[PDB]
């Protein structure tokens, strides 16, 4: 989930926007 | 700001800035 994608690896805008409502 | 390791308050801050008025869900599970 988001921690694996953005904290323990380098985040991306593409990935962050997957968590917008 | 988005292309780096973002944890805890740093990750929530990035979600807040990117998602704007849509808001977001933060699911660290």
């Amino acid at each position: 989930g988001i921690v694996e994608q953005c904290c323990t690896s380098i985040c991306s805008l593409y990935q962050l926007e997957n968590y917008c409502n | 700001f988005v292309n780096q390791h973002l944890c805890g308050s740093h990750l929530v801050e990035a979600l807040y800035l990117v998602c704007g008025e849509r808001g977001f869900f933060y699911t660290p599970k």
